[PDB]
């Protein structure tokens, strides 16, 4: 149960992304998985290592098949459905 | 004036008057197989290996293995140039299967990775290959449009020389409207088939900031890579020589004042089939060889052995000079190559061998290889190259007098006639014209035998 | 990707269409080698031609080569393969006309 | 250089300088009746035999 | 081969010339004596 | 020059004194429009009495 959130800088998109992640994770459901936030600007290399293109990105690696979600996570219901199991 | 970055391709560079603009984006349009990827690859390779500018190759479709293997055959070593980091390859691939879009996204990782590569390699040149896959992957079109407009602005903003590969499409020179964006330089590559013969052409559609060539220039991809020998680069600056050359026929040599035709001149030998044009050319080559000089005999009609045993009847022992290493035979059919590769091979081997007499027999064999204009362009390029090198060119042409519009340049003209009169055939020859000297105006009948070509009294 | 990944040599058959060399955009995918086959009629005579549109990684023929399907199958005798390497012989042949033979 | 797989067709093989690339996909385009199916069939048959 | 001129209208000049050149080259490589008969109307067909 | 020197016409003398001009331009060097433009421009600039 691990989730990674790739963002770049104190951007409105990334800030809203992490805030919305907080909201969906807490109000919608319990703490089933642990979140880790990585800001790409300091480590551009990690962007290549994880093959990231469009900010912001939310990637789950718990299941064998990877799954990514691109954007700021504005739609709570869609984010929850994409992250539900 | 404006800055310009050479691309290694001498013909393209001199056509553009320096090369692509420096610090501006360039668009390379053309259907699949035209050579846009190779164009960008040699761009980067030549920039790194000749002008000391690091390069970055951002590919959106092809993997680094494919990118390296494509140019591996051309003689470049992308493995070594990356193994040394002079060119940095970034395979920026996006898979829409595991992508779900919620909210607004910016192609920030693209910029971060490209900046990381640029700082790693100290790059000054950048190539963007297959940027249409970027549009095909993501769903929102406006976001992608804005993102790469920002990307082009950012590339200009930090001042890198960028070349973009784009497909042609159906309506305009691009199918994704990258012309809207890149107008500093547009180069269209075309691959057209006519009469079953396919040729590759290059055109500079729009180059903003200075003059350039506007015609369609046929180019070739060879072991070296891109090669462009435009017909507009030929100039009439030919250093003349006051020495004379020996044809090998004493009577013909004495017929003209000075002992022979001026050295480095273009000599045409015209006549009907069986007149003896090849015999005269062989006489010229053998006479040049006997003096210790090198000679080449390009033949588009006969094999080396057949020519040998044809001339051995006339006594010219071409085997001796070929075996001692002073005479070269090619024996190449007109249809073996295209016109561009015929020109390129002739030029390359002439430069490598550095001979003193080149005999092309016959120049009329290229009649149906293409249109009259293309063959004339090839012949003019060959003649100008030989004259600039100061080599004596002996061209043999068949007669049916004016033949193909290439007599227009020849310095000397020798017509060989085999006429039927009084129920029997007689041979004759005469100098139709000999520039810069006085010569006999008699139709001297001759008779070929074992001793060679001999003019009757 | 999986076929390349386990390393098999694969040949894909695709229809032409109307706009490009393929109607389903398989050119987007396969660029290692593209071979276009055409069957064109001129003056009521129909001929079959083959062309290598794009072969990535090395040189190749670029012209349109007329080919034939016969009992053996595909047969291609390109006119670009002919070379001027002909071993000559010093013997003579008899035409059957003594006067013509002696004339030379 | 790169690997190449002969396809039995001598003319096509010598045109391609060895044949189709080995380990890579090849596309055969053409309208109905051009001979793509037969091309693939002889490819396989010659490769096996 | 009698006559090589019979193929005049079978196709364009280039195609017939290609066929004739291939035949001649094949015969010469095999070292066979080729006797081609052509009709006259001198140069006939560029072969 | 060395073709005419055989006929005795010493064009070098007049070219060197500055009364004769030679262009020596190939037909394919320019397009027709630029051939015309260059000819007109140089003729106007030099103001000669005989153009061959
Ligand atoms: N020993 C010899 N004695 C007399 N004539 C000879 C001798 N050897 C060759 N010839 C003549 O040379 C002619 C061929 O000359 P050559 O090959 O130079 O002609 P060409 O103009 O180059 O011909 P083509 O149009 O076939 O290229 C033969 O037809 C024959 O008439
Ligand atoms: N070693 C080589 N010699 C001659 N031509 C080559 C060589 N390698 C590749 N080519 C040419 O390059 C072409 C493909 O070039 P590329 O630019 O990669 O594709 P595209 O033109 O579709 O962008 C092939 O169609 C082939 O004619
Ligand atoms: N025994 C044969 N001899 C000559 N040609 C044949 C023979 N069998 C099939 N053909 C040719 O093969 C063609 C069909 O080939 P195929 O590749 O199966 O179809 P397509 O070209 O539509 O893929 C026919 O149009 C025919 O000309
Ligand atoms: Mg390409
Ligand atoms: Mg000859
Ligand atoms: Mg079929």
């Amino acid at each position: 149960r691990r989730l990674v959130l790739y963002v770049a800088g104190q951007t409105p998109k990334s800030l809203a992304a992490i805030s919305n992640l907080r909201r969906i994770c807490e109000e919608n459901l319990p703490g089933q998985y642990e979140v880790e936030v990585i800001d790409l600007k300091q480590n551009p290399r990690l962007a290549k290592e994880h093959s990231i293109v469009a900010i912001p990105t939310l990637v789950r690696e718990l299941p064998v098949p990877i799954r990514k979600i691109i954007g700021d996570l504005s739609d709570k219901e869609q984010v929850l459905v994409n992250l539900k199991m | 004036g404006i800055g310009k970055s050479p691309t290694g391709i001498q013909g393209f560079d001199e056509l553009t008057l320096g090369g692509l603009p420096t610090g501006r984006p360039s668009l390379v349009c053309g259907s699949a197989g035209c050579g846009k990827t190779l164009f960008a690859s040699t761009f980067l390779i030549n920039g790194v290996r000749d002008h000391g500018e690091p390069g970055v190759f951002v590919t959106f479709e092809e993997r680094p293995e494919d990118i390296v293997n494509n140019v591996a055959s051309l003689g470049f070593e992308l493995d070594k140039l990356i193994e040394e980091e002079k060119i940095a390859i970034e395979h920026i691939a996006v898979d829409p299967s595991e992508v779900a879009e919620i909210g607004d996204y910016d192609l920030e990782g693209l910029f971060l990775r490209l900046e990381l590569a640029i700082d790693t390699v100290g790059a000054k040149r950048v190539v963007l290959d297959t940027i249409e896959s970027l549009f095909s992957a993501f769903s929102n079109p406006a976001i992608l449009r804005a993102e790469i407009r920002r990307l082009f602005d950012w590339l200009k903003e930090r001042g890198l020389t960028t070349v973009i590969t784009a497909e042609r499409g159906d309506g305009a020179l691009t199918r994704q409207g990258l012309e809207e964006y890149v107008s500093d330089c547009v180069i269209l590559l075309d691959h057209r088939v006519e009469n079953q013969i396919s040729t590759r052409r290059l055109r500079i559609v729009k180059y903003r900031g200075t003059a350039h060539g506007t015609n369609e220039y046929p180019f070739l991809i060879d072991t070296d890579g891109f090669s462009v020998l435009p017909v507009s680069a030929l100039g009439l600056l030919h250093q003349v020589h006051e020495e004379r050359i020996a044809s090998g026929v004493p009577d013909l040599d004495a017929m003209m004042a000075g002992g022979g035709f001026f050295r480095g001149s273009s000599i045409l030998v015209s006549g009907v089939a069986g007149a003896g044009k090849s015999s005269l050319a062989a006489h010229f080559a053998a006479a040049a060889c006997a003096r210790g000089e090198r000679a080449m005999y390009f033949s588009f009609e006969e094999a080396a052995d057949q020519a040998v045993r044809n001339m051995r009847s006339l006594g010219l022992d071409l085997g001796r000079w070929r075996d001692a290493g002073l005479l070269r035979f090619m024996a190449t059919r007109p249809t073996f190559y295209s016109l561009e590769m015929h020109l390129a091979v002739i030029l390359r081997e002439v430069m490598r061998f550095e001979p003193s007499v080149v005999v092309l027999d016959p120049i009329s064999a290229f009649t149906e290889s293409g249109d009259r204009l293309e063959v004339q362009s090839m012949l003019l390029r060959i003649v100008d190259f030989l004259k600039n090198r100061g080599i004596t060119g002996i061209f043999t042409h068949l007669a049916h007098t004016t033949d193909a519009g290439l007599e227009e340049l020849m310095d000397g003209w020798v017509l060989m006639l085999n006429r039927e009169v009084n129920g029997e055939f007689n041979r004759e020859l005469y100098l139709l014209k000999a520039r810069g000297m006085a010569h006999s105006n008699q139709v001297r009948e001759f008779l070929m035998s074992d001793r060679g070509i001999s003019l009757l009294p």
